[PDB]
RNA sequence: AUUAGCUAGUUGGUGAGGUAACGGCUCACCAAGGCGACGAUGCGUAGCCGACCUGAGAGGGUGAUCGGCCACACUGGGAC
RNA sequence: GGUACCUAACCAGAAAGCCACGGCUAACUACGUGCCAGCAGCCGCGGUAAUACGUAGGUGGCAAGCGUUGUCCGGAAUUAUUGGGCGUAAAGGGCUCGCAGGCGGUUUCUUAAGUCUGAUGUGAAAGCCCCCGGCUCAACCGGGGAGGGUCAUUGGAAACU
């Protein structure tokens, strides 16, 4: 509008979240708090992995992790291969990645960390899933 | 004036509209069309398609485009000044350049231009992304140009005045 | 403390030098406060290019070199014109 | 071979009750480096009064020199104008 | 990569020849012969880049920064474009005639040595200016793949002043885009990397 | 009120072309009647004239309309309003319709065209734009 | 501003001491001022800058390396 | 560091991959499969003919890299000064009296704070950018120049504020 409305006002700047929240925080010990570290991925522990559907149309029931990362923040990951590797207390790295079906959980798990090995027979889609070259 | 039909037109369309209508039993799918029409020398123009059918749309483009055709002029294959065209909610802005500077619009101006064939266009849809209106954007501010030697005889002044 | 002398430049294995008046207390890429104009090494003929005039003004007001900095302005002859101005 | 000259201003008094000094409202006014208006600011110093003939809403100009106490750095010049 | 697969996907003899469209206009493959579709613009905006740049088998890390080096040259940056990858010492020895390819002329640059008013050029990216010469030094001076394209006596360029048994290469003002590329459209590769 | 002279003389001008008067009035103070002088030697004005009466005057312009349907003034805009003082430099001086378009400007050295404040090398005020 | 009241060596003067140097910098005395809706005080936050990246420009983000300067040297305080 | 380099001798011999392939978006078929297994950035794909899942062939992408990930900018004119709104789409305070702040009729003299402009001083160097030269070109490096200041002093201009 008029320019001495601007000025005294100023323009009041859109801000907006991340697309995940909780890769933009990072823990440190003797300090017992709760820094912003910005990081991309996190090395993560599972304690609960059961199963469940997801919303609307698509009705398949997916695989539904429950992760707890080093941040101390236990945020449930989603597990995208043919079938699963994980068992209880692993190590689980994470990306960031929105599932739109299911709700509620954003991150899924990168198949192919350091315990995860890489999905059973799998040629197309090689980078992804965490599977080598079969043989050459 | 009326452009004649006494020209080159080279007639490519832009895109294909499929349009319905709920009649007791169902819909009625037909197609909508609007094709930009005219020379590389400096008269564009276009006209609505409707028919049943796919083809027999692009043939009545053409019928509407023969009727009314405009002209833009050429000054050294640009616009001659800047412009900002405001035909119902699509703004389409118009800016000259130099000669090397190609041909930058949007999807469907971008076939429009090279059918004026004017090949240096600045350009930027400000307004809304819809294909009739875009195009209602360009030759209604490129009906509003002037040129060089007109506006002197409309000042009653020289043309190199206008320059220096 | 006033040195006129070299300033590191250029690649990893062919340098260049470039003649600096400036403090020693700065490091050896330090600030300055005017340069004259250039050295190289890594050519086997010559260009070594000097203002040649103006750390006279400098050496009137008292800035010693090192001598490897030094025998370049004998090259040239500042020196001995500034010796001159030293019998002048 | 005359020395640099100092900083120096003109003004406006609000108050006198500070013993031998006043304050003294500045004020130039400039631009905002993204919208362009004009607006006005508030410009006031601490000013050396020698002989304390200084009123409230005086026009009178300010010298600046070394530091007199805290935050007093001027002195005046001349009482240009005064008060009703 | 094969290097004539990839021009009947452009449908045109690249090099020019009667070949590679002959019995097979279709462009590769087993959806070759179902009728294909028209594109759009980026459907043709990259064929018409990629008609100029498989001339030369420029990667496109090399393909984006000579069009931006064309940015600060003067004139029409289309045209200018158009200079900077014919004045390409890969072309150059391919319009001297002794490569049948351009892929048989980046081994005539990379260990066929040849000499550049000097030591020897290895680069087959060498922006050549006008007001040198080019030449092969008595280790390599005359082997079979020159000395079937010696034989092979094909149209001097106008740009160009060559010899055979001399090798020697110089050149004019510029190659003229009139003489340069019959088959490539001009002005579309600008307008795609304006995008 | 009033807010500006500038403003409302301008507008005036522009909504009589949409209706094709043939004659104004604007009450004409002293940079009002240089403005239309401005104008008239240049192409889009008939004939200007000055009125001296008692109140404030009045300054009245013949508009000019030399060809069939064609309005030769299509349109105005005043930029330095109150509150923003567009101050184009001499360097900068902001030619408009590039080719085509002049704009008023009022420099130290009387209120000029863009012509007359590009060769003195001038600049200041820049008090309206002119299609 | 979902921080509106904040400061008594604070703020003033005089003298004294002290500092390479001006000074409430220190102390005595005397005075009650000073800071504030142009946002004080407070709080969360963070080394700053030439510059880096991006944008067509206006701007926005970052302040790593190389160059400028300040601050710090296990944490804190003093001093030769 | 006998390192760069150059000289001669030797062999197709040492050496390519990941990503995409319904629409965005360049490129498609065959098997497997049957709301399950699984894809998914967006619209959304599979309850038996999946060009969208997985595989194979075949294309296409780019290349010693390619994808995904988290960041920041852009497209986003979607905080709009240049460069929006407010009848019903998000938005007029229920309406007033008004201090501060905001803006000013006409004519004329004057002043120069704003403004305009010169001169001088300065905003180091590297970097961006103008142009050359050097390294087998490039990248990089060098030479010269510009540019960058709501800068300060000084001298001019008087229409507008």
């Amino acid at each position: 509008p008029t320019i001495n409305q601007l000025i005294r006002k100023g323009r009041v700047s859109k801000v907006e979240n991340s697309k995940s929240p909780a890769l933009n925080k990072g823990y440190n010990s003797f300090k017992k708090e709760h820094t912003n570290v910005s990081s991309p991925q996190k090395r993560g522990v599972c304690t609960r992995v059961g199963t469940m559907t997801p919303k609307k149309p698509n009705s398949a029931l997916r695989k539904y992790a429950r992760v707890r990362l080093t941040n101390g923040i236990e945020v449930t990951a989603y597990i995208p291969g043919i079938g699963h590797n994980l068992q209880e207390h692993s190590v689980v790295l994470i990306r960031g990645g929105r599932v739109k079906d299911l709700p509620g959980v954003r991150y899924h798990i990168v198949r192919g960390a350091l315990d995860t090995a890489g999905v059973e027979n799998r040629a197309q889609g090689r980078s992804k899933y965490g599977t080598k070259k079969p043989k050459a | 004036r009326i452009d004649p039909s006494k020209l080159e037109l080279e007639e490519r369309l832009v895109t294909v509209n499929r349009v319905a209508k709920v009649v007791k039993g169902g819909r009625r799918f037909r197609f909508a069309a609007l094709v930009v029409v005219g020379d590389k020398n400096g008269h564009v123009g276009f006209g609505t398609g409707k028919a049943q059918e796919v083809p027999e749309a692009i043939r009545k483009a053409v019928e509407d485009a023969k009727k009314n055709l405009i002209e833009v002029p050429m000054v050294g294959t640009t616009i001659p000044h800047e412009i900002i065209g405001r035909f119902g909610a699509g703004n389409i802005l118009l800016k000259p350049a130099s000669e090397g500077t190609g041909v930058i619009a949007g999807g469907p101006v971008r076939a429009v231009l090279e059918l004026a064939g004017v090949a240096d266009i600045l350009s930027k849809s400000l307004g809304s992304n819809t294909p009739i209106n875009m195009i209602r954007a360009t030759l209604q501010g490129l009906s509003e140009l002037k040129r060089a030697e007109d506006v002197a005889k409309l000042r009653g002044k020289s043309v190199e005045e206008l320059l220096g | 403390a006033v040195k006129i002398r070299l300033k590191r430049m250029g690649a990893k294995k062919s340098p260049f030098y470039r003649i600096v008046v400036a403090d020693s207390r700065s490091p050896r890429d330090g600030r300055f406060i005017e340069t004259v104009g250039t050295y190289n090494p890594v050519a086997k003929p010559a260009e070594v290019k000097i203002d040649e005039e103006l750390a006279l003004k400098w050496l009137q007001t008292g800035a010693k070199p090192s001598d490897t900095v030094r025998n370049l302005f004998s090259s040239q002859g500042i020196m001995e014109k500034f010796h001159n101005a030293k019998q002048g | 071979s005359e020395r640099n000259q100092r900083k120096v201003y003109q003004g406006r008094v609000v108050s006198d009750k500070m013993d031998k000094t006043i304050t003294v409202v500045v004020e130039t006014y400039k631009k905002h480096t993204l919208y362009g208006k004009r607006v006005k600011y508030s410009k006031k110093f601490k000013a050396h009064d020698e002989n304390n003939q200084a009123k409230i809403g005086d026009i009178v100009k300010i010298m600046e020199t070394r530091p007199l106490s805290a935050t007093k750095r001027f002195r005046l010049v001349e009482v240009v104008e005064e008060a009703v | 990569g094969p290097s004539w697969k990839l021009s009947r996907r452009l449908g045109i003899s690249l090099s020019g020849t009667g070949k590679e469209l002959e019995k097979r206009p279709y462009a590769p493959g087993p959806h070759g012969p179902g009728q294909r579709k028209k594109l759009s613009e980026y459907g043709l905006q990259l064929q018409e880049k990629q008609k100029l740049r498989h001339m030369y088998g420029v990667n496109e890390r090399q393909f984006r920064t000579l069009f931006d080096k064309a940015g600060k040259l003067a004139g029409k940056h289309g045209e200018n474009f158009m200079i900077l990858l014919d004045s390409r010492l890969d072309n150059v020895v391919y319009k001297l005639g002794l490569a049948r390819t351009r892929r048989q002329a980046r081994q005539l640059v990379n260990h066929g040595h040849i000499l550049v008013d000097g030591s020897r050029v290895d680069i087959p990216s060498y922006l050549v200016k006008p007001g040198q010469t080019i030449g092969v030094r008595e280790k390599s001076r005359n082997l079979s793949i020159i000395k079937e394209s010696v034989e092979v006596n094909n149209f001097v360029p106008e740009y160009l002043t060559f010899d055979a048994e001399k090798l020697e290469g110089t050149f004019t003002r510029l190659p003229e885009r009139s003489e340069l590329a019959p088959e490539i459209n001009e002005a579309l590769i600008v307008e795609f990397y304006s995008r | 009120v009033m807010t500006d002279p500038i403003a409302d003389m301008l507008t005036r001008i522009r909504n009589a072309n949409m209706v094709r008067h043939e004659k104004l009035e604007i009450p004409a103070s002293k940079l009002k009647r240089e403005i239309a002088e401005i104008l008239k030697r240049e192409g889009f004005i008939r004939d200007v004239e000055f009125v001296e009466d008692s109140k404030q005057g009045i300054i009245r312009v013949f508009l000019k309309y030399g060809q069939n349907n064609e309005r030769v003034i299509t349109g105005l805009k005043r930029i330095s309003k109150p509150g923003l003082r567009v101050y184009a430099k001499s360097n900068e001086v902001p030619r408009v319709l590039n080719g085509l378009g002049i704009a008023i400007i009022s420099t130290s050295q009387g209120v000029l065209t863009d012509k007359e404040a590009r060769a003195k090398q001038a600049g200041g005020e820049v008090l309206a734009y002119v299609w």
